[PDB]
């Protein structure tokens, strides 16, 4: 009449996982390890702005294009940032 | 390290709760218990509750018993301590701390990493454990500090202790068994015999003179109890 | 954009800079810790 | 699963046990209810957590990438750079991918011996003072209070304490006494 | 194997059984022979083919190869190109090579637990109406005809309806009936 | 851990035992003493030193880095070059520590099935005969001297020998004697 | 310097030349064989 | 995705015996039963036979006991067919059969994926559940269409449908437990009645008419059963 | 192949100590139980004693039993055998003996592979267990059978196993405890026991067989391994 069993934990929870043998498995606890988003802006690296050279070439920043002027003497860089297909090369 | 992170600094009126939290660095957040411990303009610390994110199983110290709600989030790595009713007697800088344990309920909820501390002000404490408020001895000489207790804390469960200069928010300086953390220095000897515990101090250094207390799980009262406080002062 | 995370890996775009999380190609990379949740 | 505890003879799990992963429910004149193994439940995490830090320490050490440029005329070697990139990032998945799917498997067979051998500790700690009903459960020939089972949950029950007691019960449902 | 059922107590398979990989084999008054758990063994076919069908799905982010060319004078750029290709179907043989040999210790694995989990099955429904014989094999108190079978066998045995009948024969056996 | 047997039930190994890996302490009118078990560590030992063998062959195709020179203008090609060398030293890097880590759980819980399979052996051979103390440890009830030990240690035991010897000893710790 | 061995591994240098045990970037790699280990 | 492809049309002398051969498209063969089932001209369909490819063993039915013999070669991954003494009657189409389950013993041996056809000709009927021949309803009305059998088959072991358009070989539109394979659309719904199974269509569409066919296993006979097959006419 | 490698030839005196070592190849050398065998000129094979290198439990005869100690160092894949008070009658050849049984300590114990062999001679200042005839002559491309006898606290039990040697070499093994034959050798060398008695027969006898052939195994009452005489074939 007296009583005692084991057992295991369950719950409400939805996230499935796989598996070699099983796939789409429900377990009560999940961890995702992959990143997914990012916040589609160009950002410093640690406090040091990058070299965004908008629509210069790298070519059309050292060889002193005179439409690449607010380059003329630049501050240090994290790094550089070219475009595309940047309209002022050559 | 891990590290977590606070909110900002509220000021309310007399009856409109509150809402604050806390956020972790480490990915693995859902194994290790959080709690919310609130210390009141000079006086000495007092624990609200805590949660254990895996399961999100809270439980609350009774003078809390439902006026606060406590809960942490699993996909965003975040706990929240919301403080409803409030009032006068609440006004102090509340601090969530990870008990390595995965659920505060018992002995091993010792505290190993705190948070920066969030001051809450409204507009317009009893300790359950037992230290002398102020130890002094002297340079390269050996203090040993003792919060007394009983049974159903100190006496079956043992104590963690803990260090708090002033403006910082306080630092494990031994788990409930008598180990020392990794950062602690090797000198802190931790002990304890039957309902009392001393954390001794060997060679004394300006560094040293900070608050100490004393905590435990007291397996009556449901919940967790910290000692007075003890000022070492070296001369 | 710049990546915000603690997560082992990623997946937003090969050519990183920094000390970031490691571009991997999948999309969902989930790892079980509980027990089968087949309940009653 | 392998050890055939979780979806085996303890058919499914109880809802009604939140504080933990692992426990005990029992029944007696005065108690009914549940209580999480927290102890083990804690050895399991501090396993499943250091997994997890195993992982991403083996992952800081992938192979790197910073960037190259070519020329129209150097076509071929450009390719030669892409085919390379290309194939570590090939196997880094492949590695990542793989690595989650057997870990997956093992740490789900983990959970079911956790369970296995704590029913077997239960066991061997009462052995004839209890009829093991075979439901993932046992029932006891002498009645256990609420201080004892305590006791078998936290595993230092006493044998000696009630073998008189069980085996006078054991010895009447046997009908022996039945032939006077 | 890590379970002790294949090449352990149960010594050996029956070649007589050939509908299936797990079983039955009985007699009674009524008759003898072999049953299939096709069930379990389904279960099992079900399982092994998730992991060949697993694999395969992997292996198609296998690092695709095609050939460059490279001049008489370029000879160094030619043979990074080779270290390279030579250097990654090293890496992938070693893994193709290995995932083969870590799944064949495994799926070996796997069939000792099914068994040892199916023994044990039928262990906890009969209880004390049989004896465990102790190789494999049970020998039941009370008769069990071959409707009785069936229920141990698809898993409905019912312990109750055969006690009173069992516990003579245990009871006997124990020549405690010998006080006359 | 998964087993239930090293560091479980058979709580500490013994340093007594010094010349095998698992092996049999018995206890008697005649002497006390242990004994390893040859036969189950050999055949252990034969995984193992496989195990060890196993590895070393997987890793004779790993890959050979022999370098090359490199000009001042070609500096992003000598750079391509240093990103593959360094990235394929990583990948066998990674390789070769995960698989240690992997085969190392896999032979600690090797030892672990096998102590236990040792104990259930001998736990079939001995049944109602002795009595199961639930800390690795038999007693039995018919008093069982070295040459007989010996039939479990290899075993080889014979129930049907000593089966009322014990079965008196069942019959009497069972108070049923105490009625006349 | 040269190597005189027959672990199958090794962390002096990459560009080895002769019949090698293969580089790895590793400075410890050990095996178990026995049984985890214990005072009683 | 798999892919059966049967063998080309053989057309014989009587007394003479045929082998038809079909070869999967997939890696795991062994692991899927393959059944053998002719349709005469203008009539239903007819279990000859099956084997588990992995074990080896066959199941015959109680009419073709002596006369058939079926096996399947691992190695080369295709199922075999030596049926003998072939009079008239044994004229037909003869299609392979996929079965989700490993052997062909039981209720659970459904037909999901079907060869394209094998048309033996023989130069110079009867069905085991029951099917109204025709059902007539209205465009876009929705439709009922039953399976009646007894205790040996529909009762214990449920049953399974089957779609066919004149002239391709049949499809499954549900299985033993009426949950419905990806394939098919969410108005074909099929359930069941102690021992009398329905697939209710809905939404009646031109698609939708062609013959329609439950199978289940009948534990009396060892073997495959069919109904008589039925019309659906979309007006 | 692995290979064994031992001291050099070493010369003493009366009374005095000797270490000779020995040097495993192969880096599972762990698991492998190590012995020392010697002979001395012109006789037959001694067992001296053995160690397990995996737990560093030796086994040694009645014979040296207080006087010889050998222990293998796991570290450096390395046996080393030295005995105490050593006089003349130890002049010998110290043989080095690998078995694939983990420990010395029964008739798992056979020798597989051998070392080169470590002479040592006391510069101043044998009676086998097991019964082989010491000659047996047989024509070209004939059969020869050569027996090995014992008793039952050997032979009997434990199995038996043959050793081949040419002049001037260490011994290969040619069959198991268990009849098995091992890699080199030809289906020509057949192994077999019945009961308490031992036969290798050769058929097609050409002029290579022409050596002295060993049978050995574990005695049960000596705790110890046990060689036969030596039987020298020849053919011509
Ligand atoms: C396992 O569950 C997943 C859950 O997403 C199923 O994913 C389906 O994927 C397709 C895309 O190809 C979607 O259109 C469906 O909506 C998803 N289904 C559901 C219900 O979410 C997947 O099919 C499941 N089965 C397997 C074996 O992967």
């Amino acid at each position: 009449e007296d009583q005692i069993c084991i057992g295991y934990h369950a719950n409400n929870s939805t996230e499935q996982v796989d598996t070699i043998m099983e796939k789409n498995v429900t377990v009560t606890h999940a961890q995702d390890i992959l990143e997914k988003k990012h916040n589609g802006k160009l950002c410093d690296l640690d406090g040091v702005k990058p070299l965004i050279l908008r629509d210069c070439s790298v070519a059309g920043w050292l060889l002193g294009n005179p439409m690449c002027d607010e380059f003329i003497n630049v501050p240090e860089w994290s790094y550089i940032v070219e475009k595309a297909n940047p309209v002022n090369d050559l | 390290q891990v590290q977590l992170v606070q909110s900002g600094a509220e000021v309310k009126k007399p009856g409109s709760s509150v809402k604050v939290s806390c956020t972790s660095s480490e990915v693995t957040f859902s194994s290790f218990a959080i709690s919310w411990v609130r210390q009141a303009p000079g006086q000495g610390l007092e624990w609200l509750g805590g949660i254990s994110p895996m399961f999100g199983t809270p439980n609350y110290a009774q003078k809390f018993q439902g006026r606060v709600t406590i809960t942490a989030d699993q996909s965003t790595r975040t706990a929240y301590m919301d403080l409803r009713s409030l009032r006068s007697e609440d006004t102090a800088v509340y601090y969530c701390a990870r008990s390595p344990s995965y659920i505060c309920s018992g002995g091993t909820c010792v505290f190993d990493h705190w948070g920066q501390g969030t001051l809450v002000t409204v507009s317009s404490i009893q300790p359950g454990l037992t230290q002398p408020p102020s130890v002094s001895k002297g340079l390269r000489q050996t203090a040993t500090l003792t919060c007394t207790g009983n049974s159903n804390n100190v006496g079956n469960q043992g104590a963690a202790w803990l260090q708090q200069h002033q403006g910082h928010p306080p630092k494990l300086l031994s788990y409930r068994n008598n180990d020392r953390p990794s950062g602690i220095s090797e000198r802190f000897s931790a002990s304890r015999s039957g309902n009392t515990a001393s954390l001794t101090i060997t060679g004394l250094q300006p560094e040293d003179e900070a608050d100490y207390y004393c905590s435990t799980w007291d397996s009556s009262l449901s919940a967790v109890v910290f000692g007075g406080g003890t000022k070492l002062t070296v001369l | 954009g710049a990546i915000n995370s603690s997560m082992p890996f990623h997946n937003i775009h090969p050519l990183t800079i920094g000390e970031c999380p490691k571009y991997v190609k999948s999309n969902r990379l989930v790892l079980a810790t509980g027990l089968r949740n087949s309940p009653q | 699963g392998l050890f055939g505890a979780i979806a085996g003879f303890i058919e499914g799990g109880w809802q009604g046990m939140v504080d933990g992963w692992y426990g005990y429910h029992h029944s007696n004149e005065q108690g009914s209810g549940y209580a999480a193994d927290k102890e083990s439940t804690q050895k399991a995490i501090d396993g499943v957590t250091n997994k997890v830090n195993s992982i991403i320490d083996k992952m800081n050490t992938q192979f790197e990438a910073v960037g190259r440029e070519f020329n129209n005329l150097e076509r071929r070697i450009e390719n030669l750079n892409k085919k390379m990139e290309d194939g570590f990032l090939d196997v880094w998945t492949y590695n990542a991918e793989l690595l989650v799917l057997m870990e997956n498997e093992r740490t789900l067979d983990f959970h079911d011996s956790n369970v296995k051998n704590l029913y077997d500790k239960v066991r061997l700690q009462l052995r004839d003072n209890a009829k093991e009903l075979g439901n993932g459960c046992f029932e006891f020939y002498h009645k256990c209070d609420n201080e004892c089972m305590e006791s078998v949950r936290n595993g230092t029950y006493d044998y000696p304490q009630y073998s008189e007691e069980a085996r006078l019960k054991r010895e009447e449902i046997s009908g022996v006494r039945s032939l006077v």
